[PDB]
Order: C-alpha cells, then structure tokens, then sequence
C-alpha cells in the first residue's frame, strides 16, 4: 500500500502547493467536466461553466478534503469515512469518475509543478489518489 | 469518430512543438515506474530494476521515441487513424497480447507529460483534443479483437 | 469480427433453450443487486431499496427480458451486430450516458446466469463463445464514442 | 469492505463446495485459458490442453488458497502475503487477469451449485474475490 516512502512524497507535493490548493481543486473539476462530459451528469444544479462560483466553491471543498487526507494518511478511511456515505449511498457514483478526477488533478500539479511531479512522484500520487478513490466507493466492496 | 475543426487544430498545433524523443522517452519511463506490471513485456530491454535504472536505460528512451513518432502518423492522418494502425493492432493483440486496458493508461501518462511540458497552454479544452485522440488510438490498436 | 462455425452453432444451439424473461430478469436483477451504482440509471423503476424489493420490482422483470431479447436480436444477425445496435448506442451513450465498462459488467452477469441455467450443458467453448458475443455487442453499444 | 453478512455468505459457499475444491480449481483454471487465452502466456510451461496433470495439480492450489483465506477472512491481506511477491513482484500479473479468474470461479460455483449463489450470496462472493485480487496485487499500490 502507501509505503513510509509513498507517504513522504504526497506530503512532499503537497507542502509545494499548499495555498494554491483550492484554485488547483477548481481547475481540477473544470478539467474534468470539459475532458470527461460525462460527469456533468453529478452536477445537474451547478452552473457548470469556466468560473462559476459555485465550482470554485466545490473546487475549494474538494481540495480540502485532498489536504486532510494527507494529514491522515496513515488513516485515510477514517478521515473520510463521512464522504464515503454521500458518494456511495446517497450519490451513486460510478466508481470509473474516481479515476478521472485523479487524472485531472495530477494534469494540474503537472501543469503549475512539472520538476516536482517525477517520475517516482507520480507513481506515489497515483497510489494515494488510488486510496482515496476507493475510501470514497467503499460502501460498494 | 468525428473531428471537429478546432480539436484538429489544437491537437496539430500542440504536436509541432512536442520534442518526440524526451517526451516518448518520458512517457515510457512513467508507464514502467507507475504501473510495474508492464515491465512484463519489455524483458528483452535489459535492466529495469530500479526506476533510475529505467530512466537511464538505452533502449527505454530508444522505444519511447518511436512509440510517439507513431503518435505522429495518427496527428497526420486524423481521418484514418484505423488503417494507419492495423499492423500494429495485430503486434500488440496476436503477437505479444497486451491488455487494451494498457493501452488507456500510456495515453493517460502522455496526456500527463504533455500537461508538464506546455504548462498553462495545455488548456482544458487542448486537454479534451488530446484525450480524445488517445482514446480512438487506444481503439485502433484494440481494433484486432472485437 | 470473424465468426467461427462452431461459435455459431454453440450460440444459437444453447439460445433457443433460453427463457429470456426469467433470465432476463435474473440477469438485470444481479447487475443491480451486485453493482449498485448501477441503479443510479433506473430510478423510474421506484423501489430498489433492498435486494428482495429489486427482485420483486415488476419494471425491473418487464426490462431484463427487454434486455435479453435484444441479444436475441444480435443472435439472429452475428455478422450484423454494429448496425443493429447503432439505435441503442446512442441511448446508453448520448442519451443515458453510461459508462461501457458497464456494459462489460451486465455481460459478465449474463454469462453467469446462463452458466446457472445450463449447467454442464455449458461448456468452456460455450462459454469462449458467449464472452466473445457479450464482449461484441458491448462495443458495439460503445461505438457512437470512439 | 467485508460486512459480518458477507463473510457469513462466503464461508457458506465454501462449505457446500468442501471436497470438490480441488476439481473447482482446475475447472476455473481451464475456463480461463479457454474463455480468456491470453492468459496461456503466464503458462508457457505447462501443458495447458485440458486434462493435464498440471493444471489439475495447479488448480488445487489455487483451491486451496482460497479455502485458506476464507478460513482467514478476517485478514486476508496477512494469510496471504507470501502469495503477493510471485504475483507482483516476480510474475508481474497484470491486475486485470485477476477479474477474470474471479469470474471462471463464479461460472463454476454457478453451473455446480446454482441454488446457493442467489443474488445475495453473488455480491458477496464478488466482494471476496476482489479483496483477494487486492491483496495479491498489491505490491502495486
Ligand atoms: C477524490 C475525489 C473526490 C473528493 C475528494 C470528493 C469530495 C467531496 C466533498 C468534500 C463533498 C461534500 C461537500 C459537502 O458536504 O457539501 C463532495 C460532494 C459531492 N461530490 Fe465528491 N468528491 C470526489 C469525487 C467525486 C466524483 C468523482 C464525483 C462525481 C463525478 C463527485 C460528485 C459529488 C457531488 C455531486 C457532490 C455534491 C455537491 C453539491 O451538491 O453541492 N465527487 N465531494
Ligand atoms: C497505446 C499506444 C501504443 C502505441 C502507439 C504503441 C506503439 C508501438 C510501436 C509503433 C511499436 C514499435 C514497432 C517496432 O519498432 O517494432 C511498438 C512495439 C511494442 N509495443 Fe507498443 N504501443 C502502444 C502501447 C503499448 C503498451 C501499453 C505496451 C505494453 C505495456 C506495448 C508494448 C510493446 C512491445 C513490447 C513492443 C515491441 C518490443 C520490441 O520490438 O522489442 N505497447 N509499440
Ligand atoms: C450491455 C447490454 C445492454 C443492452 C443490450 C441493453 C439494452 C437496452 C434496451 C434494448 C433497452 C430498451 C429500449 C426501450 O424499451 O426503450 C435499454 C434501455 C435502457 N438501458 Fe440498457 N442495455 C444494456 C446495458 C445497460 C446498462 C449497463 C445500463 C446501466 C447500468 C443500461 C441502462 C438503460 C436504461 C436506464 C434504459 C432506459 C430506461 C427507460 O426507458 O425507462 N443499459 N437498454
Ligand atoms: C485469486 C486467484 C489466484 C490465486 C488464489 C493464486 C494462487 C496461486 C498459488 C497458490 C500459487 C503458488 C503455488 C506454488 O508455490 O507453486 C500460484 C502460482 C502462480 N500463479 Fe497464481 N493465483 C491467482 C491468480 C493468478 C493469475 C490471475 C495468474 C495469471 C494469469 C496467476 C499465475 C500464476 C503463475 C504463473 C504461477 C506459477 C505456477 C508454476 O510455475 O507452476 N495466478 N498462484
């Protein structure tokens, strides 16, 4: 799993982006709603275009949550386990969505971070990114 | 598939500065290092051990270029992307039986290098164009098969 | 895709045998119950709160044999399966929007339904025989993308 | 993950198949090859035309395993560790051929014993078989 490695990288990647990340958490989700349609379909009360203030104010949300799981990485299912109930009861989310919001937000620190995302860095993120997905699709397995 | 006027002139446009050689060697590097399994079909490239063992090895960055070269004949021949890679449906499928679910993650990860090669001029709409043409790619080859 | 003889055979042999509303309803009844994400797309069905509920759900037996009857329509023209569900890909797709790695999940299920109504009569070759089928008509529900 | 529910379920599909887990193991083993072959490739070495005493050697201890791990369902992840560095590491599996193990093993215990695997007992049965195919993958993330 995360390996005391994995877990330095994330909260290494994590440290270089610090404020930025709401704005990252915003430009995450307009990446995915323009690459991945589909997931509009989630959003059907939004006003999904460019700017709106209700995606940045989501962008926000989910960016926090990011920042938190990171603080508790050696627990990510219990700092989570809130939002596990609304994506997997409540929302039904297909669980293929969970692997493009972490597409997206890696194209993003990729974007503002490249010297920062390598190689072995991305393999950790990806790992991280990977647990998340599953605590938040957990009431399904 | 239909391609739009503007996708074909963002995916051309990005594509003439694109540095085939670093970032087919990028992109290759990363499939090995992120998703280790595929170090499976690449045993005939000698050592990849370590991921700066794979980083440095020859033969990864030697691939990695002609890997988006191809890349290249799909950016040419929008319109025909199917024909242009059916011999490499049959390598990839009947010769050495890659899942198609691979080909989707090289895609991924080159959407990923390009993202940190072009910075902000990797525009989500650029992003979309490119996942786009990473997809009907990864069906062309998966053509061979159902 | 290439049709072998066998394959044909071993299709419509073991099809004529089927009860699709029985089957048909068991089949979308596990998708539900085994993959509940899956009920996100049928909430004009009312109840699928417990297992017990999706099974007994009257809408949810009046559309699994609608389902299984459309594999019968594929099993009537083998050779013509992509036109014959062009309609419908634009349904799941456009319409719907559901994601084909579901589509891939119901065959999956349909596979082990049928395996539990067979039996032995159920040969591994069948069995290679429907994947394939199953794994045809998925793509060709997934056309109208890449 | 594995609800007090699940675990009942499978430990009871596990308990009407008793005996015939060797033979389950070897039919699951050549459905595979015959439904899914490109996975003959990680048999180069055997001979995989049906019958073999290999694959019927092998398919018991895929069956074992298993039984072994229902035994453990309450930590699979520990008795089955030794079983993730051959695949992983060494073997190199790519994860999806694990899906399609699961479900030759489903196709089995469904021609076999069709009034035990009810939807309830399926979704179950599902889960298990992807917590193993977790738990032997995951020197991956
Ligand atoms: C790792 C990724 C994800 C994280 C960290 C995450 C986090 C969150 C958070 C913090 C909220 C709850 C905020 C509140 O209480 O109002 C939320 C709400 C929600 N999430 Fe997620 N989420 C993730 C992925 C997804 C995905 C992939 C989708 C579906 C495409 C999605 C759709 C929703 C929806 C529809 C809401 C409701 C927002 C509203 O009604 O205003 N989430 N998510
Ligand atoms: C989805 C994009 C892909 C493209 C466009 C692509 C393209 C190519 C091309 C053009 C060749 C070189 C032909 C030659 O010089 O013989 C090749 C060879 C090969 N590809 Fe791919 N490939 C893709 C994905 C993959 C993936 C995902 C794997 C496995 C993880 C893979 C494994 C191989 C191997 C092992 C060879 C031949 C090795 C050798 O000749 O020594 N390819 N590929
Ligand atoms: C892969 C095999 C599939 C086949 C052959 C299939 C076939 C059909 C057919 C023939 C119809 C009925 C047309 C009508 O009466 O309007 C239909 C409708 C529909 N399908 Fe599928 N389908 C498949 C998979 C799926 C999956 C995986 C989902 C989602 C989990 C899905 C969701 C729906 C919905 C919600 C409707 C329409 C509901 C309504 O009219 O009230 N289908 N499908
Ligand atoms: C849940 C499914 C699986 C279980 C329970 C499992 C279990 C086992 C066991 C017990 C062994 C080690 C026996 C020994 O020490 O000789 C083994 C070996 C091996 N497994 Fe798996 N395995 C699983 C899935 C897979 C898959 C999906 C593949 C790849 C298609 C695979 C390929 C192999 C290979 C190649 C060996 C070596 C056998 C030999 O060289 O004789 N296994 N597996």
């Amino acid at each position: 799993v995360l390996s005391a490695a994995d877990k330095t990288n994330v909260k290494g990647v994590f440290s270089k982006i610090g404020g930025h990340a709401e704005e990252y958490g915003a430009e995450t989700l307009e990446r995915m709603f323009t690459a991945y349609p589909q997931t509009k379909t989630y959003f059907p009360h939004f006003d999904l275009q460019h700017g709106s203030a209700q995606i940045k104010a989501h962008g926000k949300k989910v960016a926090a949550a990011l920042v938190e799981a990171v603080n508790h990485i050696d627990d990510i299912a219990g700092a989570l386990s809130k939002l596990s109930d609304l994506h997997a009861q409540k929302l039904r989310v297909d669980p293929v969505n969970f692997k493009f919001l972490g597409h997206c937000f890696l194209v993003v620190v990729a974007i503002h971070h490249p010297s920062a995302l390598t190689p072995e860095v991305h393999a950790s993120l990806d790992k991280f990114l990977c647990a998340v997905g599953t605590v938040l699709t957990a009431k399904y397995r | 598939v239909h391609w739009s006027a503007e996708e074909k002139q963002l995916i051309t446009g990005l594509w003439g500065k694109v540095n085939v050689a670093d970032c087919g060697a990028e992109a290759l590097a990363r499939l090995l290092i992120v998703y280790p399994w595929t170090q499976r079909f690449f045993s005939s490239f000698g050592n990849l051990s370590s991921p700066t063992a794979i980083l440095g090895n020859p033969m990864v960055r030697a691939h990695g270029k002609k890997v988006l070269t191809s890349f290249g004949d799909a950016v040419k021949n929008l319109d025909n992307i199917k024909n242009t890679f059916a011999q490499l449906s049959e390598l990839h499928c009947d010769k050495l039986h890659v899942d198609p679910e691979n080909f989707r993650l090289l895609g991924d990860i080159l959407i990923i290098v390009l993202a940190a090669h072009f910075a902000k001029e990797f525009t989500p709409e650029c992003q979309a164009a490119w996942q786009k043409l990473v997809r009907v790619v990864a069906h062309a080859l998966a053509r061979k098969y159902h």
